[PDB]
């Protein structure tokens, strides 16, 4: 049913952005909202059912001092939506003070557009990890939300930063937004700006226009995630039903990323499954099992083969697996996507519980607890001390993610039938 | 052409010869038409339309005439007029109705109907299948408006509300009229809800 | 079911469900008929009868269950 | 039957001029009045019955100091009409003491063709609010026309004035004559210059010459609302039984319109039912809902599919509506009109009655309230003063439509039972 996406901060209104030019390309859609003479499939995701099918993206964009707001006025694609839910530092207490002050209004163009919808059933936010603008701004209203809508589901898009440290409180911002993102929302999915740097060197010799390829790479991801709701597909029609499968734990929300075609400039299902399989397929960089790993896949195959698929993968025994509990890879299909160029035509996408990102954690609780103890990182922001004159909510975000790596590594022991 | 006629300046035109007889006599009739009971009509059929036309079936169209002038009837008395304010709610209360009733009698019957009916009495090549074609209009038009169905479960109310329009036109009391529509009204509702489909225009509303 | 005021009410539903989205007119074959309500669910549907006899009340039967 | 119009003002005998024009090349009329090769319809709404077919309009133009009279005068459509109708400050006191001195025999002008008509009807004033040379002498006029005949109805054709506040009595002047038109007039249809405007710059992006189109517009809307009369319809052939399912309160005859097609340069009923739902096709600018709601359609229709349209509007309640009481949305169908082209076939017009213009009273009861404590705006007029010299007056205006902003909010509650 009917979800609102959101976009905030820098990052996220790119990909915001160059995702509604994805789904505006990819339907039978004038950059105008009218539907074209080749448009047939499911239309009221996030397309407002207008009369003359106007499918206008709902698509909320709330930020502060825009820049970036600029670059996506000059385009037609301001017309495609606009029903009045655009509105106009870079730490967590100037970003968190900046989205205290504004809370109202912002929360009423929320409120307008969640009874002008039909239904709500998630938020879908467009983000970045310490994203500038972003970072504090937005766990601070993602708490709002949270508070003011506990009937919804949360998915956070969002890449971990990697800027080679310059911000010094940028452990911190992100320990914080951790901190809401662990009580505040129900999924996130991260992704490595090294990991996927490395795949950009690995198949072409680019690697300076790194915004604009990371938006073409995340805008596959959303609108794969997407497509089986998009276009008339059989399962996972609900975003809840696709969240109840990777999820054994509320707290371990946390997914793992892969995508089968790493060239663009076809075969068979056993094959991709087997690429798959592999590591250097995966977006994202002691043992570590997976909880459970689902696949989405779109393209032409072999409706028989794909059971032949499962069965040579599973009696190969490719895989580890955990300890504690039945649970299994699991296959979805979809349609491949008509109205665009289709090359490499199996593209695959996998969601994975891991435990490997547990030491991704442990990698930010270092350097936080290093720059905690060196304590000259914080820039002591007048707003972050009257806000909290102890900054024990930075130890509280540290108590919790610490918890999350005790889940994670007794998760990884037989003994998660006793508690984690 | 006489077909076309028959809809067109009996069952508009005719509603100004009615309105003008409504603020009584035969000959008053004949100097109106040359210029809610009884009222006959006469006219004559020439000989080789009145082998196709039967005499029989100026009976028919007087038992939909007289019908249509007792909705005329109600709705001019109360196209005159724009507790003590409880008035007011009962123009509104009564006015919803009647347009739903009007618009359910003229819009879902008359003129679906008879748009279809040229378009079929067209495709008749001879005399005497074009006889038959109408019959099948006429004993199905005849009940599609109500005339013979449903006479004291649905048309009593329909017979009711008639002289509504009388007394709210008299006074331009008001809770022992209300007290009784909604009632009646509710016995309506609750006997559309089942329904032969054109009746749930006015089931809904 | 009470077997004379559901048969109605699970075609204005059906009906109703799909005028949200998605074929608020053209085909109308599928209708919701009844004979819990779950455990006497019926459905009412038509085939051209001379142009398919592939479809026989058999083979509708056999998808039906 | 016989309604005799009136047009006065400059903008008033702008609109009025053009729609003469609009009704002679819409009927097969010549710019002489002879009846064409062409032209059967009714012709005797407006059209004097000459013996061939001089179809005279029922135009009486009555100002002082002519100055667009004279660009009436240098064109053939002079010649359409001429019965010997018509007749040769901006402020509201300088046009009503104008409109008193000479009051007896622009009257006798109105007796002559009053007598000279079959029948009498209805007044339609083609007028603007606060038009200059109409106000203060259309509110007089109009005092005398319902003192003398109260046996008919008045319908007012004007526009918010929207200039850019430089006369600075505007609100005295709109103030004064919204209290004729409360107790002196049963209907006024006025339109936001603002809002036409913007639906000006949305369909091209021409706003320049906008006294032009504006014409165009309004004469489209007034040919669309007696295009039932002009054309051989059902119903609403008086003005009366159009007039009676939009009022439950005689004080309360102002109606929101909008228009369903925006561009010129079709499709089926529920589709054009869905955009005239939309506010955006609307012509006009807490919570608000109609008391009423009527449509007129004119165009190529299927005529069950209409039964069909109402079921899913219905079904789907795409609106709210009122606590007090079963109104209903109406439907009203016609001809397209022909001799006329014919683009964007369904042409769709609507009458409301909406408790959203209490605001834009209120704009106009601040303003008016302003500037009558500051003191300072109304010029010192010796005709005001000698006319009134408390200015109490505009002070019962001010109470009237008070009155009738409270009338609106009671009819918002459902305590509309109770008085208003």
């Amino acid at each position: 049913r009917e979800i609102i996406t959101l976009q905030l901060g820098q990052c996220g209104n790119q990909i915001g952005f160059e995702f509604w030019k994805q789904l505006c390309a990819e339907h039978g859609i004038s950059p105008e909202g009218i539907v074209e003479e080749f448009a047939t499939d499911r239309k009221d995701v996030f397309f407002y059912q207008a009369d003359d099918e106007h499918y206008i993206p709902r698509a909320v964009l709330l930020d502060l001092e825009p820049r970036v707001i600029h670059s996506i006025l000059n385009s037609p694609y301001a017309k495609l939506y606009n029903p009045e839910n655009i509105y106009l530092g870079n730490n967590w207490a100037s970003g968190f003070s900046q989205g205290e002050k504004i809370h109202e209004d912002i929360f009423d163009i929320i409120d307008r557009e969640a009874d002008g919808s039909d239904s709500l059933e998630g938020f879908v936010l467009c983000h970045s990890i310490a994203g500038g603008t972003g970072s504090g701004l937005g766990s601070y209203l993602l708490e709002r939300l949270n508070d003011r809508y506990p009937k919804k589901l949360v998915q956070t898009y969002s890449v971990f930063p990697n800027q080679d440290e310059d911000v010094v409180v940028q452990p911190y911002n992100s320990l914080l937004t951790l901190k809401r993102l662990t009580q505040n929302a129900d999924c996130v999915v991260v992704l490595d700006n090294t990991a996927l740097n490395r795949i950009a060197t690995d198949r072409l010799h680019i690697q300076n226009p790194s915004f604009s390829q990371i938006n073409q790479l995340v805008s596959t991801i959303m609108s794969a995630s997407t497509t089986t709701l998009r276009y008339p597909g059989y399962m996972n029609n609900d975003l809840i039903g696709l969240i109840a499968s990777l999820i054994p734990t509320p707290r371990l929300h946390f997914l793992m990323t892969g995508y089968t075609p790493l060239t663009t400039d076809k075969t068979t299902v056993l094959d991709v499954m087997r690429r798959l399989l592999q590591p250097k397929n995966v977006m994202v960089s002691t043992n570590h099992c997976y909880i459970a790993i689902l696949n989405i896949i779109q393209g032409e195959v072999d409706p028989t083969q794909v059971h032949k698929s499962l069965q040579r993968i599973r009696e190969r025994k490719l895989a580890n697996f955990i300890p504690w509990g039945p649970a299994s890879i699991q296959v979805a299909l979809s349609r491949k996507s008509p109205y665009l160029p289709s090359a490499h035509r199996v593209s695959g996408l996998m969601m994975a519980n891991h435990t490997s990102i547990s030491s991704l954690f442990e990698r930010t609780c270092r350097q936080y607890d290093k720059l905690r103890k060196r304590e000259a990182f914080l820039e002591q922001f007048r707003k972050e001390d009257m806000f909290k004159d102890n900054f024990d909510e930075m130890d509280t975000s540290r108590e919790i993610v610490q918890q999350l790596i005790d889940e994670y590594h007794a998760a990884t022991r037989p003994d998660y039938i006793s508690w984690g | 052409e006489y077909l076309q006629a028959m809809r067109n300046f009996f069952l508009d035109t005719m509603y100004d010869f009615y309105t003008s007889i409504f603020d009584q006599n035969v000959s008053f009739l004949n100097v109106q038409l040359q210029e809610l009971d009884g009222l006959t009509l006469s006219y004559k059929v020439p000989w080789p339309v009145d082998i196709v036309i039967s005499l029989e079936c100026q009976k028919i169209y007087n038992q939909v005439f007289l019908l249509l002038l007792q909705i005329k009837w109600a709705k001019y008395s109360l196209d005159v007029l724009l507790q003590i304010h409880r008035m007011f709610l009962l123009r509104v209360k009564l006015m919803h109705f009647v347009n739903s009733l009007h618009n359910y009698i003229m819009t879902r019957i008359l003129h679906s109907t008879g748009l279809e009916f040229q378009h079929q009495v067209e495709e008749a090549k001879d005399l005497d299948q074009l006889i038959k074609i109408h019959y099948r209009y006429l004993s199905t038009i005849h009940d599609r408006c109500l005339l013979r169905e449903k006479v004291s479960f649905v048309k009593e109310a329909i017979m009711k509300v008639l002289n509504l329009a009388l007394m709210f036109a008299d006074g331009w009391s008001i809770e022992k009229m209300e007290s009784d529509f909604k009632n009646c009204h509710m016995f309506l509702v609750t006997i559309l809800n089942k329904a032969f489909p054109h009746l749930e225009s006015l089931a809904l509303s | 079911p009470p077997t004379a005021v559901t048969e109605h009410d699970v075609n204005v539903a059906f009906q109703q469900s799909a005028h949200k989205v998605l074929l608020d007119d053209d085909n109308l074959l599928p209708l919701l008929h009844l004979t819990s309500g779950w455990a006497a669910l019926g459905l009412s549907y038509k085939v051209q009868w001379p142009l398919h006899i592939l479809f026989t009340p058999a083979v509708l039967e056999k998808y039906n269950v």
